[PDB]
RNA sequence: UAGUUGGUGGGGUAAAGGCCUACCAAGGCGACGAUCCGUAACUGGUCUGAGAGGAUGAUCAGUCACACUGGAACUGAGACACGGUCCAGACUCCUACGGGAGGCAGCAGUGGGGAAUAUUGGACAAUGGGCGAAAGCCUGAUCCAGCCAUGCCGCGUGUGUGAAGAAGGUCUUCGGAUUGUAAAGCACUUUAAGUUGGGAGGAAGGGCAGUAAGUUAAUACCUUGCUGUUUUGACGUUACCAACAGAAUAAGCACCGGCUAACUUCGUGCCAGCAGCCGCGGUAAUACGAAGGGUGCAAGCGUUAAUCGGAAUUACUGGGCGUAAAGCGCGCGUAGGUGGUUCAGCAAGUUGGAUGUGAAAUCCCCGGGCUCAACCUGGGAACUGCAUCCAAAACUACUGAGCUAGAGUACGGUAGAGGGUGGUGGAAUUUCCUGUGUAGCGGUGAAAUGCGUAGAUAUAGGAAGGAACACCAGUGGCGAAGGCGACCACCUGGACUGAUACUGACACUGAGGUGCGAAAGCGUGGGGAGCAAACAGGAUUAGAUACCCUGGUAGUCCACGCCGUAAACGAUGUCGACUAGCCGUUGGGAUCCUUGAGAUCUUAGUGGCGCAGCUAACGCGAUAAGUCGACCGCCUGGGGAGU
RNA sequence: GGGGGACGGUUACCACGGAGUGAUUCAUGACUGGGGUGAAGUCGUAACAAGGUAGCCGUAGGGGAACCUGCGGCUGGAUC
């Protein structure tokens, strides 16, 4: 009885890159096959596939432009039990602008670069360094 | 502790107490004494401290002290005490103002004088 | 909690209502903390803080509540009325003894309390109120003075030159060093304080007269523009300006061992004394008392009291629980918290926007006035809020439909000290009976108490009775934990493993509440082999209640009921998901050449090493203390005290 | 004269005061139970090394006092 999916997801990227492996395979959802869309536009993992029938899964391939890996740290914000949301003028900056956040918001889940521009606040997922 | 703990019963700060228990939220106060003990400090000094027993307008009967090298205070004679926690002696909390009202200060004195109460040559 | 909680009928009040009454009905609130106890006027704001927060409600402003104590109504637009009325009480005073009088929680003031808090001022000129509008009259609210280093901000206490480096002081290796250009000496300067002269602004009006407009039937009156003339300031010797005197009129306070800026001599010798903590003082003290010197601040400096910081030391932002304090003895489960996966709807959360509001002051920003600043003041932002509308739809919620990966059922199949109720064994111990046989047995560092010819120990035969269950037996099993070992029947719970169909999220955790709880112990009844607290004797011993020796009762055993704690231990809450390896072992399927002392792989347990990683370290390391989620319990210095 | 009004009378409501029985909170009390401290003193030597009988935890019985013994559990147990 697993009480959220997406910090699993998260979860095993972060172990995975400590084995060194580079294929990275989990169950999927209309959530996750679309926070990997986000990780893969800002560039953090190589790519994703939702390949199967009535189990679908997701195939992630992962970086490393040294033996240190891309992905050095993530964070699970919005914990279910605590549920974070925030307006555009308290949305937080991670790193003085050079992690991503991942927002979702009224028009899909962007990266707080974009919604930022857009002017809508919304719901914080991670902290992606 | 979890945010669904703290809800149902939230963080009480411990609260404290004053150590001068006695001359409740005021700086100074006044007192009339009855006995003039010669009392011994603790195991790793050797000396005779003075200590005299005040009776306030409180009615409190607690202990004190007397500074400086020579006091002339018989008894049934105003004071005015204050607070000061002396380490030496146990149960010793107050000391005791020179020149305000009966004590009348020191005398032959140069270093220091609005302690102790000495005038100016 | 019984006008208590509703209903009905009637009253009552400016106005809805148990507001009140008559019957009807038996409701209402409560662990989201009612009721009761203890304290306290709330708020805009002030004080700390980087922020989140934490304390606190002096002066200024809004609201409430009282006017010696307890009642009560009248009058009236509006009081259940601070200088009104009636009553009762307490307390002062008057009296011809019959009776009366009074209420500073208005401004001053006295007494008292206390560490502690001001003059029995000046006026109505200003702004305001009340009455009359006809001027005027009242005003201890206001506007002003007096007192108090009670606080913030500003200015003085002179400036330059001057080394014979003077006396004088202190220290010294006796040479000097230092106080020090500091003084003295010389040349200038005069703000503030003192003295003299001058001198605004706070003043708008009112009176009187004249004139022009509109009122009218009558520019008679009156109202209004305007003109002319006259009169007004408590502050007040006003701010401000000019002149005169002359360097004259004007510096303390704490500290100097470390935190902590700044040091050496002289007294004192465990004395006096010092202290925010560490701690100094027993005869050379950079800590006590002095003297020079020096450092910090200044018209102030120090101590005490009291809050917030530092304190990530109540941790939302921002901590912990193997051994430092800290995981309930273990289960099941109600309220509550959290929710696998596809569509569809909806718009309660959420985001964006608009409007109404969030008193003025205060804080912040840009300006403007007082010679500057404090102070005063214009414009903006802000006041994080709450409410009403409009839109968006990712996620959560709600609603509608599905899917099978969680979870459960049906079917084969194994393994087990898992329970309960009876039954039956064999070895050994003891008591008893009987034969043979005859001097010691037993015990201990060594002995003694004890047991023995009244025939013991030994030895053989027999009987009775009680409890424990060698070897197998193992880091081995099973059980939720405590626990569970003879063999068989009898009922009876759950786990493993395989194949296959079905239900289609039916799940997790769990304050309170419910159960099962080693051993010792307690109650009634059984039963009495050994062992054995209490006890008795011997020995050891300065002494020995103790260890050691000979005896020995409750108890241990069974049935029924109780108690509820343990180093109840893996000193580690339950549940779920990922993360290099190697050697063992229980049970179960696989694949596999087949003879295997087979092979490799996979789940469910149970052990030994080990890399990343974490850890104060020790050490854990797919049975985490590694990386992460959901809910619960618990910790806040040591004693006092789990009292 | 009626009407109406006042004053008296009387009932309701109500303050003071008086009665009984309770709670709760301070103030104090002959004598008693422990605790903390101190520095002198007397009795012992329980614990820390296998502390000279391995310690501790629960429970019962006993004893000038530390403590001793019984039953069960534990390694936070050292020699091999």
């Amino acid at each position: 009885s697993m009480q959220d999916p997406l910090a699993d997801m998260l979860t095993r990227i972060r172990n995975a890159q400590m084995a060194e492996k580079t294929v990275v395979s989990m169950p999927s959802s209309k959530l996750k096959a679309a926070v990997a869309k986000v990780l893969k536009d800002e560039g953090y993992i190589a790519d994703f596939q939702i390949s199967s029938e009535v189990k679908p899964q997701l195939s992630i391939e992962l970086k490393y432009f040294e033996g240190k890996p891309v992905i050095e740290e993530v964070k699970r914000i919005s914990r279910p039990g605590l549920r974070q949301y925030k307006s555009v003028e308290q949305l937080p900056k991670v790193r003085g602008g050079l992690g991503v956040s991942i927002v979702s918001t009224n028009k899909g889940v962007m990266t707080d670069r974009a919604a930022r521009a857009a002017g809508v606040g919304g719901e914080v997922l991670c902290t992606v360094f | 502790a979890t945010i669904n703990q703290l809800v149902r019963k939230p963080r009480k700060r411990m609260v404290d107490k004053s150590d001068v228990p006695a001359l409740q939220n005021c700086p100074q106060r006044r007192g009339v004494c009855t006995r003039v003990y010669t009392t011994t400090p603790k195991k790793p000094n050797s000396a005779l401290r003075k200590v005299c027993r005040v009776r306030l307008t409180n009615g409190f009967e607690v202990s004190s002290y007397i500074g400086g090298e020579g006091h002339n205070l018989q008894e049934h004679s105003v004071v005015l005490i204050r607070g000061g926690r002396v380490k030496d002696l146990p149960g010793v909390r107050y000391h005791t103002v020179r020149g305000s009202l009966d004590t009348s200060g020191v005398k032959d004195r140069k270093q220091g004088r609005s302690k102790y109460g000495a005038k100016r040559p």
